């Protein structure tokens, strides 16, 4: 499986 | 750009264990993570137009990790990193570093400012260090060995300024570091 995580500020 | 970014979850990291690194100002940011797991980011603002990031994989393999200034990558952004399982012999939270080259500063002109590492509750591990400035310059830093576990070494700052010291045991950033001077 292939998972995209992301954070922004 | 505005910024800058460098250390060892860039690179390296293992097994449910933070892989860190730091980010620099030279707009608003941000972070993601392609991967085999899901990954939890964070960065911890220091104040100083620099921010602890850290990221937690769960899964052995490989993440592709895109820092983003605005609308766009960072320069060698995406960054790739090998995360390795966690070995069973391993504890990268029991090293500890310390002295007074890794203070607020006091840290003078051209002159040696000490420090040793004291790795031995951490189990077996390659050690390896990322130093940079404030303005990403690489710092040399001489790192004898004692022998026991332990660890002389030291640097030579040439400002009444800050430079920055990572440190990592078996590719894992290691307890109050990244240390700021």
């Amino acid at each position: 499986p292939t998972f995209r995580s992301s954070l922004f500020l | 750009q505005k910024v800058r970014a460098w250390g060892p979850g860039l690179e390296t990291g293992q097994v449910g264990k933070s892989a860190d690194f730091v980010v620099e100002a030279i707009g608003t940011l941000g972070f993601s993570i392609e991967g085999p797991s899901q990954a939890k980011i964070e960065c911890d603002d220091k104040g100083d137009g620099s921010c602890d990031v850290r990221y937690w994989p769960t899964e052995p393999g490989e993440y592709a990790v895109h820092v983003i200034c605005d609308d766009e990558d960072i320069r060698d952004s995406p960054f790739i990193a090998h995360i390795l399982p966690a070995p069973p012999d391993c504890f990268p939270d029991k090293v500890k570093a310390f002295g007074p080259g890794l203070e607020p500063t006091g840290c003078i002109v051209d002159k040696p400012a000490e420090f040793t590492i004291d790795a031995r509750a951490a189990g077996k591990g390659d050690l390896k260090l990322y130093a940079q400035d404030a303005d990403g310059c690489p710092i040399d830093i001489k790192v004898i060995p004692n022998g026991d576990g332990t660890f002389r070494c030291s640097y030579v700052p040439t400002k009444p300024i800050k430079h920055t010291i990572i440190i990592s045991w078996g590719g894992v950033n290691v307890p109050k570091s990244p240390f700021r001077v």
